């Protein structure tokens, strides 16, 4: 059944905090409280050093890496007044990407993908962003993020990340995630080109194995991509009071980027759909080449042995016997027949 | 630059036959070849642009074809008004060049 | 409606500069390129110069590069060709043509000359 | 033909013919409860649930085995239920839907059971009706998925005890959706094993198994898409019967339904690709078979041709042991065979 | 207004039924002598005109009953998509009747025109016979509540009867789908592709007919016209639900037929592979044996046919043993 | 994104605009200025007569058919304050439908589709709309459009178009285009109905040529209809100040129509894949039949030649002059093995 | 350690061009130590290292100019994609030159590295010959404004020359595709489809090289390091649009080639039908005849067919009759 069990929390009261993932080996909390002139980094493994940041007058980024410790999530939700439904949605790894607007906080569930070239498998990691007042609570399940450019921008002023509020921080996170989606898309395009070359040139069983693997990966990827458009459309069109109405054009930009991503995914899906038909026709072409060889040999050598059998049948009073010289005439006749048949088949077309 | 060698240098044909003139570019031109027609003593009149398209206002008998660097103009059925000099012109580069011409005579 | 008319042609001694004007009627010279085409008496068509009035970007053939000069006056809707250091073989009839850019591929464009002028004969001898 | 015909003939709309095939048993279970109290019993007497129509505390009537029309008619008449929705309840081949009325809200859902050895999906219709402070549901046969709901309401686990009947309806819908999740898990395992079989050991039965799986998947969509639609209608319309601080739970169930629909679409895509994979495997097998045929024919056609053309009945044969003729010709046959076979394994044949 | 398509032309007919709570009457007629029931304002009156050859009666009821004559062209032509009008004092809809024949898979169409005026319902048909006749029993034998509502419950009953006709048609098509599926799975046939193509085109025509009829019933339900008493709207609710179910069933049928197509293709490929297997086996069994027989058929003069335990049984046994060896070699590959 | 600059392409003057198209035959400007009670309508070829309509109180509709003339479109853009990049997008034909909002106007790119049954050619023609404060500018590519119903409505005072501003005119034009998309879709229906029986009855090269060109056509239709859906979504979910709130409900109908169109396109793609499968199945069946013939002949006559060669070799010890001089039993063996092979082939239900 | 990955290991030369507004000095030397103090010149300088296989010279250059050895590894890693790295001291760029010849329809690349330091540019090539000859002519003969500007404009000119070479390559590929369209729509064959495959692979490589080039140009003009400086940014903005043109053309060419390849390749089963028909009509009319020859070639004593009224012509007449009826039957089957 593997680690794809959706029946986790099958029979359980609503709001029960159960981790449904497969990463239970790590934990950390990174707090980045940045203001217009000072910024403070902080790393810990205890929540009580992180809770008093909800009352800050400056944006604060809280990244809780590792959600297997459900006590941390429960404490954070209890202090921030988070609905238990939101908490169990955070701890549900198989959650569909989505956005929910509440009275005080905006809840977002997104996914980031990792592609392995050596082993062609597409791994997924769920990230939950809660934008509450001037705070952005991040929940993920393992170390390794695509938000390092945001950290560099906060630490070193490469932009206006420190001049704006927490909504712009949420923007920067979403944009970094979309950029990771773009780089994953180009890696998948490279894989597409490799598989197209293989199906065109050298068909084999591992070829269709890898093609099926890629098709399943693209199906899962498209299933994840499509709700991201709705998430960004909700963050864009019906602006909640948490979004300060000044970051809306930026969310429009990310929405356009998601549109581009969806179009590229559809193109990849079309190519993959054509790939197996191309493979089948290539195998048929190789069989046709073998067919041409077989029919050429058969046509050259079947009439010749036919004539040999005709001249090998025995009885008295053979007209071909008492002849001038039987062998030269028959050999010349078969040579002419073979030459004209080779001109027909191999010289002209095959 | 680019030299556009045009052959034949002089063609003789009566009325009602197909006439083909060819010009070869020295190097690659991305189908940016135009064909002009000039009566003796008059300004040239454009016939073909983009080496295949037909200019708006010319008879449909004129046709243009391209194969690599070989650009051909074909008249399907000549008329007494189609005996003039035909020039190629490549416009891929900023410095454009003309062919040497192909006078079309009668028999 | 569109008309191209040239002027300024005539007998000039070698080394003498004369200006050829291509009056443009029926269209604005700012939106179109203007090309000059030289045809020697009894010879084929030869391209000599070009001008884009919108940006003032010129292009000269290698045979007249650095010697001729082409300029376009959008105010009076006329393109002028200045022929300094005129030599012996430059004797020819000069045509002024208006060309339009067309599209072939995303990297390649070409220009074709719709309308040509009457053509003025320039003679250099004696 | 078949028993499962989606026909009720030209019967009048005020008819209550039960179009089902289950006539096993008929029971009525009552689960009246409150914040500090709890009650439960099972019986077969209709009138025993008479005073529960106007009970203040929420109650959960469960009428299992709706094949006797008398109990359903009496329940519908006593609770002020329109006879049209009565025949909708009794009809089994009815797609899921919510109907909103002045005093009650009526929902139809379907439970699915999967038989692995037969790979057979079968359905069972359950009709929920929420009226003021009482939820009552009609089932087809015994056995359901709401056992965790019963355990939660018995041992007081969760906030189900401290809420009204709206939360009970939400709990029933949530349990049914979880049953859908486990069913999709079973179908996913079946798809995985079929994919492994077709990728490694193709067989003539694989196409039939894939066709049966496709039939199961389309039959699954035929009910799941109405499930997504009905949960969407329940969430957005939010009538006054469904209270506040409870519609987020219905939003969560709607999210579960849309996730289920996406998962089923993914399953259909994978199963669609599986048959093309099988076709590719068959083509490869044909290629190998005819490679064998071609190599055999190419090796042994020239040999028999040469034997024939050197073995007729002619008196002018220059082969009466010219230079040990027969060893020469046999060595020539062997060398020709060697030259032909070494040409192969160079073309990969 | 003048000419109708009429792929099949039959006899003319009109019938009228006036039903109430207590008294009932019915007339069978060839002409328009039923003027008094028209605009009588009495208890609901149901009039059926079978055969529209005499368009003169259509015009007569079109100026006697308000029609906005620009819709007569819509009524007369039978090849038209179902659609609904929102005229005052009368509601006009078009619904298509489908007939299926097992002998020849053709969906025969018979357009049906509903016009509902004040306490009156009117039925244009073009061929004798209809699926509406069970409703007649409710009118005659006094079963149900049909004799207690003002001509709108009658319209609901007629639409419900047509929907039940669609249900039985879908049942027949489902039976045909099952028989085609078992034929394809068990033993592929050469022209079974013709059968599945006919099934696919019949399904696509059914889909193209059902979707606009869904829209017609949705319009009838959601935005209630003043003619409906607001008491029969829940009755229209179930007809709308039935249309939804019919559309979903049609979609499932299309999907299963599309799957059967590729199942048949796979069966064809498998049988071609079988032909490869048998031909290859025969060729490789009998080419080496024939070659050995031929090479031992060499005339020549030098051969150890004498002695060497003779030659006839030796060759006849070596051929047998090599044949058995290569056959059991094929047993390793599991071919035959 | 970026700061909305000019492209500055290579091999081309820095500040010039190039018409990226094929049609260079026709040019005309039709002005239709309608009001509550009276309207004017004329067709000219000089741009100087259409500019004074910029400051017109009543709504007006300026349709410039033929954009190969870059001079007229450049003059119009200069007069109406159109950004040069917007003019470049107007002239550039190879681009998907799109919508852009500016301070004084909204600029939309859409595409018409014409399906010619002869040669089965699906031609695409860009049409660009610019909605200004009072006037609606439509740049076409060639003579021929699908807005005849709108012209009839304006001329005959039909509908409510004569008592509404230019935003309703833009809505009417977009609605007419989307409605013509339905006619294109039904033409695709008819052509697919024609194609299917040819595919399953006459499997030749032209069949797959048409099928693959139509698969490409439907890919193009998807790639041009999805951006149109996005355009309409942005149209009714944004509500720029140019369009008023009384017209926003009209765009939802167009959005629903485009949703239906996209669903129809997906159904078309599924049918196309099924049709290609049908072609492959039919061709494989034909080769299977000829292959049956070949394998039947080979299977019946290979062992016969084998045994003929067996009894035809020159060996000293023939148990041959036995059982009626040998020949009849050999002939009987041939007959019995042949009838066994024929019966076995009959038991398999072919020949 | 430093290891060379490429395969061009036969040429090496150092070319130095130090140009000012009024003076220019160009020379060719093979000594690394002589060109080191050229950083002292405030005027821009251009150092070209032609041979990479001599790792000592590039190692010494990196040591003197002070570049972190990861850039040395990237330079020596030939199999790569165009990329840009920014540092507080210098800008590192990896680009690819292309070579196409019409006769042998094959494409070969050559990685070229550029390092922009304060008033200096270094370019590491792989072999004799490049596409920067117009830049050399402009520097030498004082044609443009390259002398009046710093080394950033020199990097601009180098990238612009590379993009112009890309345009020339695109023209060559356009001619190839125009030939191939007719060649495959008139006379399809194995050689034509092999050429189509080769062209598709070449286009794939060209797009895989051109997309990172667009990214490099975007990173070059969008976020400006102090080295690039404002006055050159409007120039760098043009090359991005040139790369846009190249990428659009490459996409169109790839679509055309893929469509043509699919159109040809979707017609294999008809060839299967043809070859089966041929083999069947040939082997069906000869197996019966060989069987008859086998029957009449047996070694049977006192066989009935001794001499029956010209038995040999009768037997050949019978075989001709059966062959004729079989070949006529196949015409009825449309084979
Ligand atoms: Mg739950
Ligand atoms: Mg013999």
């Amino acid at each position: 059944m593997e680690e794809k069990r959706l029946s986790a929390k099958k029979g359980l009261p609503p709001g029960t905090l159960v981790y449904t993932g497969k990463y239970r080996e790590d934990f950390e909390i990174e707090v980045m409280n940045y203001s217009i002139e000072e910024f403070r980094e902080f790393k810990t493994t205890d929540v009580e050093s992180v809770l008093p940041f909800r009352d800050s007058s400056t944006p604060t980024w809280i990244n809780i890496t590792g959600i297997h410790r459900t006590d941390v999530v429960q404490r954070v939700g209890e202090f921030f007044g988070i609905h238990p439904l939101v908490l169990e949605d955070i701890l549900n790894v198989h959650q569909r990407p989505k956005v929910e607007f509440f009275e005080n906080y905006v809840f977002i569930v997104l996914k980031m993908f990792t592609y392995d070239k050596n082993l062609h498998e597409l791994e997924s990691e769920q990230v939950s962003l809660i934008l509450t007042k001037n705070c952005v609570l991040m929940f993920q399940e393992k170390i390794g993020d695509v938000f390092d450019p945001v950290r560099e921008r906060i630490r070193y002023n490469r932009g206006i990340i420190r001049k704006k509020r927490a909504d712009y921080l949420l923007y920067s996170l979403i944009d970094a995630l979309v950029d990771d989606y773009f780089v994953l898309l180009e890696k998948i395009d490279d894989e597409i080109d490799v598989l197209e070359e293989e199906v065109l040139e050298r068909p084999e069983k591992e070829t269709v194995q890898r093609t099926h693997q890629l098709k399943r990966n693209l199906v899962e990827l498209r299933k994840t991509i499509w709700p991201l458009r709705e998430v960004l459309s909700s963050l864009y069109r019906d602006v909640p009071p948490l979004i300060e109405k000044e970051t809306v054009p930026y969310f429009r930009d990310v929405y356009d980027h998601t549109i581009q991503i969806a179009d590229t995914v559809e193109t990849f899906r079309d190519i993959v759909s054509g790939l197996l038909d191309v493979y089948l026709s290539s195998v048929s072409n190789k069989t046709n080449e073998v067919m041409k060889v077989l029919t050429i040999i058969a046509t050259i050598f079947m009439p010749l042995t036919f004539i040999a059998g005709i001249y090998g049948m025995n009885f008295e009073y053979m007209p071909e016997l008492r002849w001038k010289w039987g062998y030269p005439v028959v050999l010349a006749v078969m040579g002419v027949i073979a030459v004209i048949m080779v001109v027909y088949f191999k010289k002209k077309k095959w | 630059d680019i030299q556009m060698t045009q052959s034949p240098s002089s063609l003789s044909a009566s009325v009602g036959d197909r006439v083909t003139i060819t010009c070869r570019a020295s190097q690659s031109v991305s189908s940016a070849v135009a064909w002009y027609q000039q009566k003796p003593g008059k300004a040239p009149k454009l016939l073909i642009y983009s080496a295949s398209s037909l200019y708006s206002g010319v008879p449909s008998r004129f046709s243009g074809s391209r194969s690599g660097t070989d650009f051909t103009l074909t008249i399907s059925s000549l008329q007494p008004e189609d005996f003039a000099t035909y020039y190629c012109q490549q416009s891929s580069s900023s410095l454009i060049t003309f062919g040497q011409g192909t006078k079309v005579e009668i028999k | 409606e569109v008309q191209l008319v040239e002027s300024g042609g005539g007998l000039v001694q070698p080394g003498g500069s004369l200006r050829l004007s291509c009056a443009a009627s029926g269209f604005n010279v700012s939106y179109y390129s203007i090309h000059w085409v030289r045809q020697a008496p009894g010879k084929g068509l030869e391209w000599v110069a070009s001008i884009s009035s919108s940006s003032g970007s010129t292009s000269y053939a290698d045979s007249v590069k650095g010697r001729f000069t082409i300029s376009a006056d959008t105010s009076k809707n006329t393109a002028y060709l200045q022929m300094n250091s005129l030599r012996a073989e430059d004797t020819a009839v000069y045509y002024c043509a208006r060309s339009y850019w067309y599209y072939i591929w995303s990297y390649s464009y070409g220009n074709a000359m719709d309308y040509w002028g009457q053509g003025t004969l320039v003679t250099v001898s004696s």
